[PDB]
């Protein structure tokens, strides 16, 4: 699996199942199949949003490029409602710049317009970790206080990870 | 510690490991810390003040020493609060 | 002394998108923007002041004006039909500028208000066969979230963790 | 992208009425605001404290014409008092929009028309004084249930009706 | 912040068949539509804290209301005549959509009240020279059960014995 | 579909017969015109749902009210009379009507509330010197029946043996 | 003595159901007071014509729990109308205290569980009228056994218990 | 002729000894603080006139309330666990007092509500994610015994040998 | 008519501008109506499917999720017509 090989395996009481979501790259920010999948569905909505665009007359005003900003918003926006995105607010979702001031005039004359975007894919659950503490019978709040404390100031000042892997 | 225990594995899946003690660090602020002079025969920090995370680390940077009755009262008097 | 000389009552431009169409027309007068705490009142016991709570935000309705002119037939037809579809929301862009004439000067993003629901729409403020101003068209919306996204300058930025 | 086409003024909309089976052709020289309004509750999603409206409830606000009270006005008077009298009559508004300089209206676009009104009040004199020298105004206010346009090659007020 | 924009009290379609007979008439208000239980107090011996056990399920009367205009005499006459038949009995259908204004978008099937009894019929509530409000038709129903069909969401799928 | 217009709250006239005499005077107000049934409890045994089962109608008090004028003292006594007679009984006759004025558009029969006692007569409802409202004459009636037969609607069509 | 901390807000705190064995992602808005009540019996020590309070009987009163009705419900409606029907099932309440201002929830400490409660009243429309504006709203009544809380460090409630 | 601006609303400080604990935190609100007496009537029978006679005296159920804060939850614990011990009881302590700010000046003793028995521990008088008033702690208390000890003015002395 | 409003049912256009001057001097007028006459039922098709015993509910669901989809597709009517 850290490969990039995705096994089938038959288990009992559930069938036929797909056990692995990686992909063969080793970029560490396009592990899962997920993530890639997401951008390509990013990166096509936009490009048949924008087919309507290509072979447009470019008017004095240029208003064509703050429409395009405008429908590149609205579209980002129904992929975050769908749930593409990591975050609470589209702020944290996405974001856009397609103005006229990251166009050349030299470059639209022969018809190129450039826009830029920047998303937050939404991550998957791969393996999930249980650490399970076995108390002595009437210790069980005052162990449960004192370890809920101790986890939740060093994830809070960001200490958690600070530490060795085991194995 | 306490986090990194499915670092090291490939597999997807749930996987069960047992609640370690886990460390709390202490936010920086005056009067949190504590400053021992003292001496150990090896001189790896010869005159600079080296923060000890606890005993067993004292020992394994300073080795003998003769603050070592004094760094174990420490920790076990503040219990993981205060830096030494 | 003075230099970056600030921003005047006429140093924005105000936009739609309503629904899945973008409109082309712009507006000549929007209301405040402003973003609303609730308050409550408490005490804490120990005196007799009276403290305020802040609590449910709201952004208050904004009322966007421009001239009534040929060409917003399909601007009224459509703000008549954005609240029938639950999906379809009405988006707000303000862009600040700094412009003598038509020769605008943007910088910084756009201030969006995101998630706007049509109260009122008003294609003639009023008729008087004598009258000499500008029939006045009239749109009142609902915003639910303001943020700021295309541009060197984040106008607006909602608390988030990080 | 610029000014090619003047905008409407205040004064560039005609008015008439249609008072359950008569043709009116008495004209209104000024009408208030024309206005869909919608009634808004609150609510929340539950995952934030911002409070968000839900509209509903639709409702045409009351139109209010005013004219100069001129003989020949009687019979305008005495439609208006009686429509509510038939369950059936209704007052019809109609509103066309014009570029008239003089009397040269130039027509463009069908008429917005407010049809189902009911008339919630008629004031043949807004007031009396001796002293006074405006012109005494017809007043009467209209409680309209819909609006639509079917005059013209413009339509102004199409409803998503339209499924 | 919010996708799709919840039901309105104003989001509901009242129809009733009455008996044999299948009525036009849309109902401009209903109240409530629950399900209630009624509740026993008990306890397990181990402890003295008060526990609720529920039982004896009921339905409440729910009163639908509309303006009273001609042509509700045959309503009137069906309403005040069904409760004699004992095998007649009332269906109540409620279906939920988006109005606009005469642009109701249904989605989903229908909250159907099933088998219920007339227990209060009142075409006028109430008369008054000086009023001007609409008289009301008020209908109260007691329903036996609910449930829904008519559609793709089926928001009253009862318990039953699942294979 | 606006068509018919429904029928108002001032859209009826009320009328009274006392005994043998036909009162001529007009009642302003009137309160709500039903037929209620009383229900029990019951379940079939195979479930433990509450199923209502009507029974003992009723009709329930109607409370007449109107402007207490000159002239009333004949219908005083009448209704404080009525009474007394066994055979006596009180029947109130609504007509709808689309009202305007003094016109009216009298539309089907009219409601009768046949067979009604006095169970309360009012002839002032309060007395204050310094208050301004006009005196109210009330009077209770218990209906027994209701029927309908002045015109061509007749919209009480109790269940008969047809 | 200054108030360091501001108070918790009657908007601070987010409310989840577990109904059953199901995990429902619905948030509710609303919720009715919190209380862990006793039901007190009168007594005297002999000595005195005081009359003294004895607790005993502990009771947990009902909750209302209340949202807008939106689609998607229709899985809550099935489920809360099912759960009662299975003497094992149950329905959790977990109440996270937060400090949130918008979006931006702040949970400090655990949440607030109301365990083991059963569904007493369940109203997917709390009242319907045509010409209203309010939002639908969704209302369910419980009735808890039990509080407690585990999550976060603060722990809200504990109930006494052997040393 | 008035001297003395009378005591105000605002003019008292509440204070909580729950068990063996000595609660630190002041409450915002309190109902109202009686010795009511049930009463039962009678005739002397040389006349028709019903006379009253006092008995069973009670005080009537305080309602305390406060501001919902962190911090709270030892309140709430030790509120919920003080019933569960017989030798356990609540005192109430309110001091009167001329507060302009935080500039209280307290004249006389405390009025104390002694042997007092929970009957209800309300955290969270209700939740709504629209609302924006403060949450609302409070707490119901069956109080036994009135009386004061403290500063010079004694406010209530129940007849006593 | 068949529509739910008069802009749907019908549509006039009478004005001065869809008149000309020389045929209104041989005393012409035009007038332009359009209307939707309302149908009637010919027709009624029962497509009835019987159900095992339990499943009745889920393939309810999905039929009517199938064809409610087709018909707001306008896909329905695209196929071939049966005898």
């Amino acid at each position: 699996n850290p490969e990039g090989v995705n096994c089938i395996l038959n288990k009992e009481n559930y069938g036929i199942v797909v056990w692995g979501a990686r992909t063969l790259s080793a970029d560490p920010n396009i592990v899962f199949i997920s993530t890639r999948i997401i951008l390509n569905i990013v990166i096509n909505t936009l490009n048949r949003g924008y087919d309507f665009d290509i072979f447009n007359s470019v008017g004095g005003t240029a208003t064509v490029l703050d429409n395009i900003q405008r429908k590149t918003n609205t579209l980002l926006t129904t992929l975050y409602q769908a749930g593409l995105f990591y975050g609470q607010t589209t702020s944290e979702a996405f974001s856009v710049l397609g103005d006229a001031s990251v166009q050349v005039p030299s470059l639209l004359q022969q018809g190129l317009v450039n826009m830029f975007i920047w998303v937050v894919p939404s991550t998957i659950i791969e393996r999930l970790i249980i650490n399970i503490k076995q108390t002595a019978i009437g210790d069980l709040e005052a162990t449960v206080a004192l370890d809920t404390a101790a986890l939740q100031s060093s994830v809070e000042e960001g200490t958690a990870t600070e530490g060795t892997a085991p194995v | 510690t306490n986090f990194l225990n499915g670092v090291n594995i490939g597999t997807p899946g749930a996987y069960a490991f047992y609640q370690t003690t886990q460390s709390r660090p202490i936010n920086v602020e005056p009067f949190r810390t504590c400053y021992m002079v003292g001496f150990a025969s090896n001189g790896v920090n010869k005159n600079v003040p080296t923060r000890i995370s606890n005993l067993t680390d004292f020992t394994n940077v300073y080795g003998t020493s003769a603050s070592t009755n004094s760094v174990d009262l420490f920790f076990k008097n503040s219990q993981g609060f205060g830096n030494l | 002394a003075v230099s970056k000389r600030p921003f005047s009552i006429n140093s924005f431009a105000v936009n739609l998108n309503i629904g899945n169409f973008v409109d082309a027309r712009y507006w000549s007068k929007c209301s405040k923007i402003e973003k609303t705490y609730n308050t409550g009142e408490y005490s804490d016991g120990q005196s007799n002041i009276i403290y305020t709570l802040p609590g449910a935000i709201k952004y208050p309705e904004v009322v966007l004006s421009k001239a009534f002119s040929p060409g917003d037939e399909e601007l009224i037809n459509r703000l008549i039909a954005v609240n029938s579809d639950p999906i379809a929301w009405v988006t707000v862009f303000i862009q600040p500028m700094y412009r003598d004439g038509y020769y605008n000067v943007p910088q910084g993003g756009k201030i969006i208000l995101e998630f706007c629901t049509v109260a009122r729409a008003t294609p003639i403020n009023e008729i008087d066969t004598i009258g000499s101003n500008a029939a006045m068209f009239e749109c009142a919306l609902n915003p639910s979230r303001i943020r700021s996204d295309g541009g060197n300058i984040n106008w607006w930025s909602e608390p988030a963790a990080q």
